[PDB]
């Protein structure tokens, strides 16, 4: 009826940022940062 | 402060110190006493009247 190949798809973006959020919880979605620090009486 | 170690220590720090530096060129305090003051600081050159 109808002729088809296997391509009709990236509708699913949303799930695929989704699970990469996901893993970027496991870690952070590039790298982990580091702090910052303070001073005193100029504080 | 709590926020971090040097944030809150310096906190600490300040709420022991007697005083070493808390210099009071300006304050917590006011009225506009103080900006009265400071008019008085700024306008010319200063004398004692």
């Amino acid at each position: 009826d109808i002729f088809m190949y296997p391509m009709n798809n990236e509708l699913r973006g949303l799930w695929d940022r989704i699970e990469n959020r996901i893993y970027n919880l496991r870690h952070n979605l590039t790298l982990d940062g580091k702090e910052i620090n303070m001073d005193l009486y100029d504080s | 402060f709590a926020n971090r170690y040097g944030y809150w220590a310096a906190n600490q720090q300040l709420r022991m110190f007697p005083e070493i530096y808390v210099d009071p060129t300006l304050r917590l305090t006011k009225t506009e006493f103080f900006f009265q003051l400071e008019s008085a600081l700024n306008q010319g050159k200063l004398t004692d009247d």
